[PDB]
RNA sequence: UCUCGCCCGAAGCGUUUACUUUGAAAAAAUUAGAGUGUUCAAAGCAGGCCCGAGCCGCCUGGAUACCGCAGCUAGGAAUAAUGGAAUAGGACCGCGGUUCUAUUUUGUUGGUUUUCGGAACUGAGGCCAUGAUUAAGAGGGACGGCCGGGGGCAUUCGUAUUG
RNA sequence: UACCUGGUUGAUCCUGCCAGUAGCAUAUGCUUGUCUCAAAGAUUAAGCCAUGCAUGUCUAAGUACGCACGGCCGGUACAGUGAAACUGCGAAUGGCUCAUUAAAUCAGUUAUGGUUCCUUUGGUCGACUUGGAUAACUGUGGUAAUUCUAGAGCUAAUACAUGCCGACGGGCGCUGACCCCCUUCGCGGGGGGGAUGCGUGCAUUUAUCAGAUCAAAACCAACCCGGGCUUUGGUGACUCUAGAUAACCUCGGGCCGAUCGCACGCCCCCCGUGGCGGCGACGACCCAUUCGAACGUCUGCCCUAUCAACUUUCGAUGGUAGUCGCCGUGCCUACCAUGGUGACCACGGGUGACGGGGAAUCAGGGUUCGAUUCCGGAGAGGGAGCCUGAGAAACGGCUACCACAUC
RNA sequence: CGGAUCCGUAACUUCGGGAUAAGGAUUGGCUCUAAGGGCUGGCAGCCGACUUAGAACUGGUGCGGACCAGGGGAAUCCGA
RNA sequence: CCUGGGCAGGGCGAAGCCAGAGGAAACUCUGGUGGAGGUCCGUAGCGGUCCUGACGUGCAAAUCGGUCGUCCGACCUGGG
């Protein structure tokens, strides 16, 4: 090919957008943004498909450019501005407010938390550096660059970030015994306590997690988002602690009805 | 026209590799500007990513650094000896990244004066010029300050530079790419490498 | 020694050693790099004389990625030798294996002295040092036999 | 090993793979397959409830498996190769002597001399139950008494044939 | 559906094949009422094309003196719909086909510490308005004609350009006239202070210095108290990020706003001829980030020995510098060494070979296709070169040749 | 055509040849550069041979400049 | 038959030898050294093919000019 692509096929769309076969040939390709396309979620899919706010796609383009939808406190003019894990979606004229977390199966869900939690947002530290004249800098997976954060922030930590002023408040570090949530891989949407991490010099460390009722998984560092401080979640979480049940437990739940 | 592609080569073994591209865009090879020593002339070249890169057809000035005493002065380039990679470019007078250059010794004379009084290389003339040397007379403790600089550290240049400065020329190796950045930067040879290259130049005058 | 047109790595040679005027040792300006990864730097890199642009313990050649193993075949090529990795390729049809090998030419640092043909050697991935060489001799393991034996003269 | 925060955390941390059991990891669509009355079915991913319009509404799903081989991770040591100590240039503990540097402390700066911490070099011992699986109805070779139209070279004999 | 039957012989048993059997996917005959889905000039020709269409674009927020339309509208330029043109951005995605291509593309694995990156999203963003030039338009022509343009006159701007104010001076960097005390007769020594002068910011390119893991004395030379004190970050690793110093900063010349819309109110004051200007749209050096891209590491490919030795003056393998390139590299130059692969199938031919995810075929194991809707590669008649642009060796862009072919 | 240098050389065959096969290119003048040695001293200093390779400049395509100097292939008959 | 005399330069590159690579052996491959031949181009020499050239009462009772064959040999040649 010649330069960057500019489309995306409906079949080539990722699985968790819950898109259909017979509908159309083209998937919405999300805009270039602060989240990768394998992990993102388009606004046209969010308003159109799941919430059933708008039947057609064009109605979403009408309402967003009539300024009803804001992301992280401010209005995004785009119809396909990409979202990400742990982002604030607020809606102004109708009293409604949304949070993006993961279902136990691996999908985005609806979580109608209040304006008190609209104020507060979590985020993961990507890396840390120093710039001009000896000042520090922290980089977020949400592509926030913030200077003078703290001296006591490790690379793989979690910062609670404010969307009013954009300045940090009340960080939390990475330690054995913290409650984390999985954002990637085959076990996404799993919430559990970090048990034991193994460090390899081969650039990819592993982490074992346990949760309530003792089931244990394992994953890699970039798939990990620290959510709590010693089995205490900072943010309310949908469907219990979001534990994956079993195939048999899902069947028995739907038989219990 | 020139492409520097690796796919027109043979293999690890030596079988002929079949072509299947047509010398695509991202493997441009531009013709080389043989950088002469004339008065300053630099063209621009549009480069992938929009970054401006500079061809230097001929350069005169250059930024050079004395080794030990840490001096750095804008200085004219005089003569080019012993490229040591291709002896054609010696006679062609072409400046490359590793090339050895004679440099006018004058812009280090006034520095060595102004920081390091009782200087060197004045042809043992002793009546020549008004060297504001002794005129200032160095009243306060600044005289003792300059004397600890001049004779306690003793400010000696290990012969090799005495004989160059009384002939008024200096050997420096280039350390930048004139065809790429448009600047003839470089550092002055000192001691071991200096007597090494002087031995090679004397062997060049021999055979 | 330098018996070429120039060899001098990075370290500044001339610390104006005439402060009293003296002969002295002059091996002091030697660059010294740890590769890390728990693999010990040999002491030939500490007290050597060689200046190598492509040595992993003296040059700027970083080490990353994969770590493989082979056995030394030939040494005829200057500062770089040819290793041979045997393995067992599986076939699903017949449901048993066959031998295959792909000769790798690898850059040999001259610190690893006495490196006799036949020893198991360990290599690491690098940036492309040359046209056919992409690996680097990380750690020489064995002498392949007995060191101890001695013959007549 | 208790250096690091009686024991663990941590760390030496592997002779080295083949082999297994994990666990990640990966892309969908296809195949298997869960749910669902597309009027059935091939399909599709939907739909289902109360409410006599009035709840300016609720519940739930869009599963899971499979993904050769190669690469990563940790258990298992049987099977099958490899490692060590035989001219000792072993193993382990404790000394001598040479030689080299690192940062703390002598209120502070510097110098002189150390203790010391680490590498190396060297010599002297004591110590180990001090070190070599046994000899395949595998094999090689020595051996010694015979054996055979076995091979080659030379010699001798015999009729007969033909002249 | 873990499946056989007839056929050599006068008759039997048997090796062996031939033919019957069932799918699938291309064509074809006869026939055919409904309804739901549903492939389709891939195979021979990646041969030739008549015609008509397939890429254009405007907001309260770049440029309105259009001849078009008319707001109420009198005049202090401008409201408004706005054709046309300049600018900006996109035409490099999509769509089609599979002729080349056999560790080559590809599929998995990984990393760029060896690189580029328009856009989006953040961070950094410390002279009451200067200069010409042009299109639309006006007239005026040319040729058989094209998206043909000449000359004459007019005007614009976020096209091009030029270029200032603020602003305090800081303290360090090196100079530096000069100053306070002690000793000494002075000379001199020792200790502690200071007008000017030249530089300075981040990017650009060199060079040098500083750079962390542990803890007690014996002295002597100087002298601080009430015998006793001074210390950037990260990976497994750096020449990384960051500091400190000496200079450079390229006339084809990096940054440091002479842009634009909405809302109109408030303050001091001496008129507002000054402030306080909240809210937005644009872009600009770099750092991230996102989309990728490119070259890398390992492993895997069909048939063929009537293809067993091949590679090396015009690179075959490596070493040394360097040019070139975004960077790493025999990518190219010069010198030097004589190397590299192979019976574990090299090299060379063939393919009616694009590669995979997949499809058909049912005990199990396989065998045969994969032109084709998804991933990736390649090419627009062959083949070569190139401008613009972040991004092309682009072909619904350009230049020449060859082969066609129009007026 | 003809010398020389650098490439490349078939059919056939008694495997020695064919073979300078066939077919190409280059060749001047002038500046250099690189390589090829001897004799001395406890790796360094003095003294020399005529050859080869490469580069630039340049002459009105001109270069074995005169002299020197193999046309070649395909076949048949006969005789080694 | 005896006795003496004489023959410029070069191209082709066998035996023998050396080194390197391969092979288990047999031996093979590659680069040199080596200088054999009733051997190849060619000088003197010796012959005399063609031009059926010059001459043809000539220079001459067999010559001349080009073009030619062979030159380490079964070679050429004087005297006895
Ligand atoms: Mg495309
Ligand atoms: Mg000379
Ligand atoms: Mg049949
Ligand atoms: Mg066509
Ligand atoms: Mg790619
Ligand atoms: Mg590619
Ligand atoms: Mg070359
Ligand atoms: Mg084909
Ligand atoms: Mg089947
Ligand atoms: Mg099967
Ligand atoms: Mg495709
Ligand atoms: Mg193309
Ligand atoms: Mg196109
Ligand atoms: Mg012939
Ligand atoms: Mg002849
Ligand atoms: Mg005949
Ligand atoms: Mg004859
Ligand atoms: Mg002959
Ligand atoms: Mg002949
Ligand atoms: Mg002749
Ligand atoms: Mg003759
Ligand atoms: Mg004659
Ligand atoms: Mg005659
Ligand atoms: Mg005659
Ligand atoms: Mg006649
Ligand atoms: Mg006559
Ligand atoms: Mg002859």
């Amino acid at each position: 090919a010649r330069g960057p692509k500019k489309h995306l096929k409906r079949v080539a769309a990722p699985k968790h957008w819950m898109l259909d076969k017979l509908t159309g040939v083209f998937a919405p390709r999300p805009s270039t943004g602060p989240h990768k396309l394998r992990e993102c979620l388009p606004l046209i899919v969010f308003l159109r498909n799941r919430l059933k706010y708008a039947l057609t796609g064009d109605e979403v383009k009408k309402i967003c450019m009539q300024r009803f939808i804001k992301i992280d406190g401010k209005v995004r003019v785009d119809v396909t501005y990409p979202a990400g894990f742990m982002d604030v979606i607020s809606i102004e004229k109708t009293g409604e407010h949304f949070r993006l977390v993961y279902d136990t199966k691996g999908r985005f869900a609806v979580h109608r938390i209040t304006v008190e939690e609209a104020k507060y947002k979590l985020c993961k530290v990507r890396k840390i550096t120093v710039g001009v004249k000896g000042i520090p800098h922290l980089v977020t997976h949400d592509a926030r660059t913030i200077r003078y954060p703290d001296p006591v922030i490790k690379v793989n930590d979690t910062v609670q970030i404010d969307l009013g002023t954009g300045k940090i408040i009340n960080f939390i570090k990475f330690d054995t015994g913290n409650l984390c949530m999985v954002i990637g891989g085959a076990n996404l949407g799993r919430v559990g306590v970090i048990t034991n991490r193994e460090r390899h010099p081969g650039s990819f460390d592993v982490v074992h997690v346990k949760d309530a009722n003792g089931n244990s998984f394992a994953t890699r560092l970039s798939n990990i988002f620290v959510i709590g401080n010693g089995n205490k979640p900072w943010i309310s979480l949908p469907r219990g602690k979001g534990i994956r049940l079993t195939v048999a437990e899902e069947r028995d739940k739907r038989l219990a009805t | 026209g020139i492409s520097r592609d690796n796919w027109h080569k043979r293999r690890k073994t030596g079988g002929k590799r079949k072509p299947y591209h047509k010398k695509r865009k991202y493997e441009l090879g531009r013709p080389a500007a043989n950088t002469k020593i004339g008065p300053r002339r630099i063209h621009t070249v549009r480069v992938r990513g929009g970054n401006k890169k500079y061809r230097a057809l001929r350069l005169d000035v250059g930024n050079f650094s004395w080794g030990s005493e840490c001096c750095t002065r804008k200085t004219r380039i005089i003569d080019v000896v012993y490229n040591a990679s291709n002896n054609e470019l010696v006679r062609t007078k072409t400046l490359v990244k590793n090339c050895i250059v004679l440099i006018d010794s004058t812009p280090y004379r006034q520095w060595y004066e102004s920081h390091y009084a009782l200087p060197l290389g004045r042809k043992k003339g002793a009546k020549l010029t008004p060297e504001e040397e002794e005129i200032l007379n160095k009243k306060r403790s600044k005289k003792i300050q300059k004397k600890y600089d001049e004779r306690k550290k003793n400010a000696k240049i290990s012969s090799l530079l005495e004989e160059q400065f009384q002939q008024g020329k200096l050997l420096a190796c280039i350390a930048s790419r004139p065809g790429q950045c448009g600047r003839a930067d470089g550092y002055v040879l000192e001691g071991k490498e200096l007597e090494f290259y002087l031995r090679k130049i004397k062997a060049r005058k021999g055979k | 020694t330098e018996r070429a047109y120039q060899k001098q790595p990075t370290i500044f040679q001339n610390k104006k050693r005439v402060l009293l005027g003296e002969t002295g040792k002059e091996k002091l300006p030697r660059y010294y790099k740890n590769i890390g990864l728990g693999f010990k730097t040999p002491k030939e890199a500490i007290e050597g004389t060689y200046i190598d642009k492509k040595c992993p313990f003296t040059g700027n050649v970083s080490i990353r990625g994969r770590i493989l193993s082979g056995v030394v075949t030939k040494m005829k090529m200057q500062r770089t030798i040819v290793i041979r990795r045997d393995y067992l390729h599986y076939i699903r049809k017949y449901n048993r294996f066959e031998k295959r090998h792909k000769n790798m030419s690898v850059h040999l640092s001259p610190c690893f002295r006495d490196v006799q043909i036949g020893d198991i050697v360990t290599v690491g991935e690098c940036r492309p040092l040359s046209k056919t060489v992409r690996f680097n001799v990380l750690k020489v393991t064995k002498a392949a036999g007995t060191k101890k034996q001695f013959q007549k003269f």
